[PDB]
Parts: structure tokens; C-alpha cells; sequence
């Protein structure tokens, strides 16, 4: 059933699983027309498909051309997500195919179940977790490949960089969700925290800066502080 | 006008014949039901006074043979049997009629209710849903599970309704996932109507049989089947006009007949709200929408 606080360690066991987040698939800017009506303009989007154990990210870029001449795009976006996830699974060798796919939004369950009918032994699950994967497009290098795409493209990343050399999957996921929660709550402040010291850089082959173990503790503390501050403002508490 | 005689009534029982019902007392000199209209299937059904659990009964058609009821004190139920001796049977019925030991099927001349509930129901189709090929009549009860309920456990005692599953390879063409899920027309028209049922009359017959088993026996699997067959039509953008008009009449009489006090357990809120207010056919079931809104506005 649903993935929650109770069954959290299941994410880091040896059964292959993927999270799928569809919140950045269909993206628009809302604007005024010459006549003073409102219209949308689609921008490039992405499916965020993540192995929480390995950090392997399957970023399927959704080019605006897929929406051309289609109706009910927010509905279509869920089905297009399920179509591409199904295509990704079929593209993987059998021993790399997930045993579970966890969708971050309940509206993805039926579309993904119907597209995966050929895979009855792959469990499609919702989650009670409020995961901050919507903030993926606050990671500069992910935002850059999505916006520059001129056609449908899959790009593979490791969202943990080289962290698993030093820390467990559980700890790497916790760091990732804290970084993304901070970027979601106050992007400007989170990005300031991450780049404030010019001597710590991002390797060409990485997404995040090359912090020492001690620097990660300072960074993680600064991210927690950012999140609590923001929360006190949101709620006046 | 045909007759189903009873050998006796040794246990107190409520006896149903179609939409009618009569209380019979323990050892009451009751010897059966006469003046049964020829041309329809019928159901004769029982609920014992001492165990109001297990409603059970028999679907039959008096054109197919001479049927009677006899209590079995070993199995503890009223059983239908066929009398193969025409002259013995005619002589039993004539004696019981002369002694006026029989209730008369109480049909009002103006009243098309039973025809309207059984219009497409055919004994030969019932006998394929309820498999007991040595009898010309079919036993159903409250507890019998469906082939579909059994997949999700004695196969000989199952209701073999046509399996309908909206999230199945049968329902969804590879490459038309979204189209086939949101518009079930290919599943309704190609798979079910052209493929399995062959025509709308056989589809309606099974829908009507499912409803009657739900109503008369509280058979939960039957209720599921009735709603699935309604939802499959209402969820199709493309349905022949004659089928929608006929479905409105079918459902109207079913909703009209349902006991008011059983709407809570026999009507699925989600399906009826979806069918009447959200579905492609939300505006195609005028009679059904009006009777549902006037009789069960709470459910909606």
C-alpha cells in the first residue's frame, strides 16, 4: 500500500524501486492577450524518475512540441508521464527493472497502472510522504538541460554526486530531501547558502558543491534554520 | 397459465414468486402457485422464518418442463424438481386446484413490471451463467460468488457472469491506454458487444439477471456485475442510440421496483453519481435520472 513514515527504510533495501514525480511535466507561464484575455505558454518540462537507493535519476525532458494541438493538457500530462515511465521500464534489462514504482501524486496511479498492465509484478504505490521533488528545477544544471532542449531527450544523472562513497543511501536521501525542501521554501536563500563560499565549487560531473563532511554539517544546519524561519513567517508562530 | 405445485410446506417460510411474496406457516396446507404467466422466465424464492440468512431460489420457464417444489428435510431446503410424467403432474395440479390449495400469481392486467424487468432475460442464458446442466431450472442464493470474485472458491457453485475489468489488457488496447481508459467505447462495442455478447439483447439480459439476483437474494457479486455493466455503457462516448434509450427504460423499472429501504446496500453512490452527472451519457438517461432524483436524492 502507501509509502509513509512507518515503512521509510524500505526505500534503501535491495529491491529496485523508482520514485516518479510528474509536477514539472506540464509547465506554463500565464499571460494577458492583446484583447486582455488570459492565455498560457508552455515551457519545457521533465519527468523526475529517481532510484532512492543509488541516486540514479532518469530525467526525461518534455519538449513543448508534445502539447501541440492537444486538449486537456493537465490530464494528458499524467498519461504522457505514465507512457514515458512505461517506455523507460521496457528499455531497461529485466534485472534492472523496478519491483515497485512510487508516484509522488495519487493522480498518477491509474495512468501508470494502465500503462504498466504488461508488468503485473511491478507494484504501483502512492506515498503519504510530502516529497519536495517539484524543486528539482531549482538545481541549476537540471533546469539548464530542460530549458535548452530542442527535442524530447532523456538525460541520466546521479542526484547524490559521489556522496554514497562516504554516507549511506538513507543519509543521502535525507540530505537530498533537506536541500530540495529548502530550495522549495526559499530558493534565493537556499542557493545563497550553497554558493556563499567561492572556494567550494561544483565539479563539472556533479550537481552540488564539493563539501567536506564538516562543511555538509554546517550546510545542513543552515538549510534546517532556513526552513524553520520560513515556517514561522508562513504561519505567524 | 402454468403451475408449480408444492408437495407440502413443512417449515415456516416467506415464498417469493417474481416481485410478489407470501408468508406460509409450518405445516400450512399450501400446495403451490398457479396462473403463472407463460412467456417470461420466473424466479421462486425462499427465506426461512427461523434463519433469515440464505435467501435462495430457482429460475425457471414453465415452457421447458413441469416443475414442482418439495422440502428436503436432510438438506433443509425447498428444492425444485422436474416431473417427467405429464399425466401424473396434470393430475396432481388438477387435485390441488380443485381443493384451492394454491395461491394465484397476482398479476394486475395493467402491470408490465415483470416483463419490463425480464425483457432480455432468457433461460438458456441463465443456464450458462448458473452451470447445472442436468436441471432445466437454475438455483441461486445470497452467498454464491462470481467467477470474478473467485479470481480476487468452489467453481461448480459460481455465477459465471462475463468478467468486466476496466484496468485489464482486455479493456485497453496497447498504444490506446489513455483513449481506452477515458472512453470505454472499444471495450463496450468491439470486445463485449461484437466479441462476447454478440448483440445488445444478450448484454441487457445479463445486466437484468444480475440486478434481479442482487435484489431478490442480496447477492453482492450480482450487484457488482449490474453496476459494472451500467458503468461500461455510461463510460462509452459512442453507444448506439437504441441501446441508450433501452438502457434508460431498463434502469427506470429496476429503480422503480427496488425496495426503498435497500437503496443503502443495493446502489453504489460512485457509479450512479458518475453515470447520471459526469459520464458521456449524463444527459441520455432522462427517465432514470428523474426516478433516481425523486426516490433516492440522498444517494446523489
Amino acid at each position: 500500500g502507501a509509502m509513509n513514515s512507518s515503512n521509510y527504510a524500505e526505500l534503501f533495501n535491495n529491491d529496485i524501486k523508482l520514485f516518479v514525480d510528474d509536477t514539472n511535466v506540464y509547465r506554463v507561464t500565464v499571460h494577458k492577450t492583446f484583447e486582455g484575455n488570459v492565455a498560457t505558454k508552455a515551457i519545457n518540462g521533465c519527468i523526475f524518475t529517481l532510484n532512492p537507493k543509488t541516486g540514479h535519476l532518469f530525467l526525461k525532458i518534455i519538449h513543448t512540441s508534445v502539447w501541440a494541438g492537444q486538449k486537456r493538457l493537465s490530464q494528458l500530462a499524467k498519461w504522457k508521464t505514465a507512457e514515458e515511465v512505461s517506455a523507460l521500464v521496457r528499455s531497461l534489462p529485466k534485472e534492472e527493472q523496478p519491483k515497485q514504482i512510487i508516484v509522488t501524486r495519487k493522480a498518477m496511479l491509474d495512468p501508470l497502472e494502465v500503462h504498466m498492465l504488461d508488468f503485473p509484478n511491478i507494484a504501483i504505490r502512492p506515498t503519504e510522504l510530502r516529497l519536495p521533488f517539484s524543486a528539482a528545477m531549482s538545481i541549476d544544471k537540471l533546469s539548464d538541460v530542460v530549458m535548452k532542449a530542442t527535442e524530447p531527450q532523456m538525460v541520466l544523472f546521479n542526484i547524490y554526486d559521489d556522496w554514497l562513497d562516504r554516507i549511506s543511501s538513507y543519509t543521502a536521501f535525507s540530505r537530498l530531501t533537506l536541500l530540495l525542501r529548502a530550495l522549495k521554501t526559499n530558493e534565493e536563500s537556499a542557493k545563497m547558502i550553497l554558493l556563499s563560499d567561492p572556494t567550494i565549487t561544483i565539479k563539472s560531473y556533479h550537481l552540488w558543491p564539493s563539501f567536506t563532511d564538516e562543511q555538509w554539517i554546517t550546510i545542513e544546519s543552515q538549510m534546517r534554520d532556513l526552513i524553520l524561519t520560513e515556517y514561522g513567517r508562513k504561519y505567524n508562530v | 397459465m402454468n403451475t408449480v405445485p408444492f408437495t407440502s410446506a413443512p417449515i415456516e417460510v416467506t415464498i417469493g414468486i417474481d416481485q410478489y411474496s407470501f408468508n406460509v406457516k409450518e405445516n400450512q396446507p399450501f400446495h403451490g402457485i398457479k396462473d403463472i404467466p407463460i412467456g417470461h422466465v420466473h424466479v421462486i424464492h425462499f427465506q426461512h422464518a427461523d434463519n433469515s440468512s440464505m435467501r435462495y431460489g430457482y429460475w425457471f420457464d414453465c415452457r421447458m418442463g413441469n416443475f414442482y417444489i418439495q422440502y428436503d428435510p436432510k438438506d433443509g431446503l425447498y428444492k425444485m424438481m422436474e416431473e417427467r410424467d405429464g399425466a401424473k403432474f396434470e393430475n396432481i395440479v388438477h387435485n390441488f386446484k380443485e381443493r384451492q390449495m394454491m395461491v394465484s400469481y397476482p398479476k394486475i392486467d395493467e402491470d408490465d413490471t415483470w416483463y419490463n424487468l425480464t425483457e432480455f432475460v432468457q433461460m438458456d442464458k441463465i443456464r450458462k451463467i448458473v452451470r447445472k446442466d442436468e436441471n432445466q431450472f437454475s438455483y441461486v442464493d445470497s452467498s454464491m460468488t462470481t467467477v470474478q470474485e473467485n479470481e480476487l472458491s468452489d467453481p461448480a457453485h459460481s455465477l459465471n457472469y462475463t468478467v468486466i475489468n476496466f484496468k485489464s489488457r482486455e479493456a485497453i488496447r496497447p498504444g490506446h491506454e489513455m483513449e481506452d481508459f477515458l472512453d470505454k467505447s472499444y471495450y463496450l462495442n468491439t470486445v463485449m458487444l461484437q466479441g462476447i455478447f454478440k448483440n445488445s439483447s444478450n448484454y441487457f439480459g445479463e445486466l437484468q439477471f444480475a440486478f434481479l439476483n442482487a435484489m431478490f437474494f442480496g447477492n453482492y457479486g450480482s450487484s457488482l456485475q449490474w453496476h459494472a455493466m451500467i458503468e461500461l455503457i455510461c463510460s462509452s462516448a459512442t453507444v448506439p442510440k437504441h441501446m441508450l434509450d433501452k438502457l434508460d427504460e431498463i434502469l427506470y423499472y429496476q429503480i422503480k421496483t427496488l425496495p426503498e429501504q435497500y437503496s443503502d446496500i443495493l446502489l453504489n453512490e460512485r457509479v450512479w453519481n458518475i453515470c447520471l452527472y459526469s459520464s458521456f451519457q449524463k444527459n441520455s438517461l432522462h427517465n432514470t435520472e428523474k426516478i433516481m432524483e425523486n426516490k433516492y436524492p440522498e444517494l446523489l
